[PDB]
RNA sequence: AGCUCGUGUCGUGAGAUGUUGGGUUAAGUCCCGCAACGAGCGCAACCCUUGUCUCAUGUUGCCAGCACGUUAUGGUGGGGACUCGUGAGAGACUGCCGGGGUCAACUCGGAGGAAGGUGGGGAUGACGUCAAGUCAUCAUGCCCCUUAUGUCCAGGGCUUCACACAUGCUACAAUGGCCGGUACAAAGGGCUGCGAUGCCGUGAGGUGGAGCGAAUCCUUUCAAAGCCGGUCUCAGUUCGGAUCGGGGUCUGCAACUCGACCCCGUGAAGUCGGAGUCGCUAGUAAUCGCAGAUCAGCAACGCUGCGGUGAAUACGUUCCCG
RNA sequence: CGGCCAACUACGUGCCAGCAGCCGCGGUAAUACGUAGGGUCCGAGCGUUGUCCGGAAUUACUGGGCGUAAAGAGCUCGUAGGUGGUUUGUCGCGUUGUUCGUGAAAACUCACAGCUUAACUGUGGGCGUGCGGGCGAUACGGGCAGACUAGAGUACUGCAGGGGAGACUGGAAUUCCUGGUGUAGCGGUGGAAUGCGCAGAUAUCAGGAGGAACACCGGUGGCGAAGGCGGGUCUCUGGGCAGUAACUGACGCUGAGGAGCGAAAGCGUGGGGAGCGAACAGGAUUAGAUACCCUGGUAGUCCACGCCGUAAACGGUGGGUACUAGGUGUGGGUUUCCUUCCUUGGGAUCCGUGCCGUAGCUAACGCAUUAAGUACCCCGCCUGGGGAGUACGGCCGCAAGGCUAAAACUCAAAGGAAUUGACGGGGGCCCGCACAAGCGGCGGAGCAUGUGGAUUAAUUCGAUGCAACGCGAAGAACCUUAC
């Protein structure tokens, strides 16, 4: 959806957030819709939506990102900044508009193609499920 | 004039009447009595905390419960601190009047006895900003405190121009009525002056 | 309706960002975006009162249906029905419908309802500003007095008056004055206090004391504006009441300086007020009366409340103020 | 004995007496004054004053700067000087190595020795950074004798242009004059009045005279060293660019002084004079208007020939050269390929002129291939702010004045950029009985109450815009009560 400008340089800050989200699930599943005003309930049940919602894949974030797989680096420089000044390695597809000095691992080709990007990930993919593999 | 006194805007609300009795010809000679009593024990008693004073009356019988930091510094071992404050009491036309000493759980968790606390420490040496840090980690170090505000203006550290300074942690919200705010204020002798302690504290709310 | 903080980021730094942008709201209220992510004090809500209904409830409060009443009436035996009093609860949540809306906030209209969109009014006043006010409520550092700047007493003063300023009341009248008759309130107070019937004065009032710690008795059974009738006939007047003369009442040790009220007489300015300026959007303004605190008495026309009768106007933000 | 900068309390005093190198301390509770305790630093010394160096990179050779802080001459040409592409041979001037002579002693430095130690004294080295003579080297600089064509210039072929000077000439409009028509206003402003007209104005038509400036084209476009330059035509004349590379063969760059050009205003002599318009007159506004606004209006603006020599003469950025990512407008010219070859087709290239942006630089703002980046050569200039670009002297000028250019004294700053507020007779969006629409009042009268002022023996004290003034006072005859 969106990078929250910080997640890596703000973890502990940002990681509230999902302790919230848990916190939230688990009184949804006690069932504690009734017990307070209508305003405060609907408020909460928009609150859990823009949660989840932003924070799609942070539910794993335990202590760090080893590394970041980017596409269009343009698009998300605040993503590659924050690996930068975190040091973490950045593998990025470069295309012919980016600049090469602030990947690691540049992978030359199209990101403005859904397809392309698609190939790319379908290889990075690959590449972590057999790492997985081999643990 | 900013802010209305906590205790007295919930009186019929969260907080209680600290005297209890009904009088209809006696109301005026009842409260006046009553105020001796108060100022004698203030006067009197320095020492161990004393967080609140209540008093019951009833015809001739007079019931005066007290909450202290230490009680045992206020109540003699064979009865010569009883019995000073009952012939004492007795003395100030109360008729037969009953002592019930008692103790509080949390002293930390009361205001007046933390703003008693700082208040001592500000008097001899130290440093205001040491005092309010460490009642507010006392305080907080509590269960049930959700919130602590701290505040004390005057001369701080002897200087010639008055000061306002105050640290709050955690939720103190003055404006909820629900909300059941202890409110705790006691005046620090200095050598300077005098200053003044406020120190307001949450813990969740009553309804 | 704003004031900040933690972490992060930008900057050599003071600092910035969040808190800006679009929309929306009474609101930093909310939504969408966004190097920011969250939090705190504020906003709102929780409290009181008021507007509807349900259950409980019958005395000192009601009396519809029954009996006794004597004019004097719930007055009396009786009765929960209707008010009312005071406990609990329900009830308004954009809950529902239709349309705008980013299908989001939000907004317009409709139904139901006593009440519709924070229903009305309160209490509640963020960080701070103005060295704002208060050493005369109180407390307090320092300085000063201490045969006095402490302390007791009598008398006087705080009420002085050529003026100036400010807040009010009463008027300048016929949408009124006077006389007679007559109808409707709420709230509150009362023990060495409220004080009734009766009697005596013209009237303040005097004597007397029934009953009342009071939903009971007293404040009259409570009002005035209001309504009806009569008179006045546009005048410095039957308007206006100041000032002054004489005579009294009450409180109080004592009304000279310096009280209030009553009676007879006296009858001033004042003909709707320049420049300029104030309050008020609905049970409001205007107007009418009632009560309370302080209090022996009162300078109360002041202040704090209560009810009666009850308007006009808002096209719209160019100008004045914040 | 406040901080710099080791070392603090009490008493006395109170914006005084005083202290002080700077910042600055004295306002009944001073670690800053004075005195006592205590302390610290030195010690037969310890402080003060005077003078020099250091700190000061603050005259910067080592070792600074000039867009906005002080600092690029207004711009060119050029003298002396400084400086200079590739290459061959030679000299050994600079440069460099070695050697000899000299560089007195003393001093300084190293070692040793003698005074009981030290200061001091002596001895032996070094030092004496230099100069002179001999000998060696030739990379660099220089000289000499050549060579080359990449710099520089010429030639030829094209090209664009408000570059400049002179002469002649066009039309619109303003003004005036004459003659018709034609009436009672015109003109001007926020609103008016002076003013013009009724003796025929303004308006409209025809004709005539004169001067000045050249709408559209016309722009962040062209040219010029800068100032600056656009109505048309003709004559004379300067520079630039591109291509070919035929020619010469380093002929280059900068330039103290010096010379020339140099907006406007101003000055002299002679013409011209429509419009505009300093000065000057009235009118108006205003408390006052020697102003802004209006009606008039003289120098001047224009031409010829000469002076003057200044400007925010600014890109506030001296000239030459080489190098350091790109993207996109636009002006001039050559060329290959899409090719219709019509077309900004597109590319490449050379010369300009803008915008945006890297690296880098900068205090920041910003600059950034047109540098304020990286370097080399030459020139001008700066050294805290006022006094002062002034006085004195001098030179130039008809004059106005310009150029060169101090000191005494005085201050502890003056400055640049940027941040947060506050403010604006700045902008935008909103609110509130804020205005507007209404109703009732206050300001006039009489009285009540509070306050100021005055008065008194005393009129106790406090409260002074909103937010003091029927406020503290929810009750002053005595009490209250403080006078």
């Amino acid at each position: 959806q969106r990078w929250l400008g910080g997640m890596l340089t703000n973890f502990s800050t940002v990681h509230k957030r999902l302790q919230r989200l848990k916190e939230l699930e688990a009184m949804e599943q006690t069932g504690g819709f009734e017990g307070r005003t209508k305003k405060e309930i609907l408020m909460l049940t928009r609150e859990k939506n823009k949660l989840e919602r932003s924070l799609g894949g942070i539910r794993d974030m335990q202590k760090v990102p080893s590394a970041v797989w980017v596409v269009d680096t343009n698009k998300e420089h605040i993503a590659v900044g924050e690996a930068r000044k975190l040091g973490i390695p950045v593998i990025a597809i470069l295309d012919t508009n980016c600049d090469p000095d602030v990947v690691d691992y540049p992978i030359p080709g199209n990101d403005d193609a859904i397809r392309s990007a698609a190939l790319l990930t379908k290889v990075i993919a690959s590449a972590v499920a057999e790492g997985l593999q081999a643990r | 004039g900013q802010k209305i006194n906590p205790h007295g805007f919930r009186l019929g609300i969260t907080t209680e009447w600290k005297s209890r009795w009904y009088a209809d010809k006696q109301y005026k000679d009842y409260v006046k009595e009553d105020v001796a009593i108060r100022k004698l024990l203030a006067t009197g008693l320095e020492r161990a905390g004393i967080a609140d004073v209540e008093i019951e009356r009833t015809r001739d019988r007079v019931r005066v419960d007290i909450h202290t930091a230490r009680p045992g510094i206020v109540i003699g071992r064979r009865g010569t601190e009883a019995d000073r404050i009952r012939a004492d009491l007795e003395k100030l036309t109360g008729k037969q009047v009953q002592l019930n000493i008692l103790e509080v759980k949390n002293p930390e968790s009361q205001a007046q006895l933390v703003a008693q606390g700082v208040a001592e420490q500000l008097s001899n040496r130290v440093a205001f900003r040491r005092a309010m840090r460490k009642a507010i980690q006392s305080a907080m170090r509590q269960p049930n405190v959700k919130g602590i505000r701290v505040q004390c203006s005057g001369r701080l550290g002897g200087a010639e121009m008055s000061r306002s300074e105050f640290y709050r942690e955690g939720r103190v919200p003055l404006h909820t009525l629900r909300a059941d705010i202890d409110y705790g204020l006691y005046e620090a002798k200095t050598t300077f002056g005098r200053i003044g302690v406020k120190v307001w504290i949450y813990k969740g709310d009553i309804v």
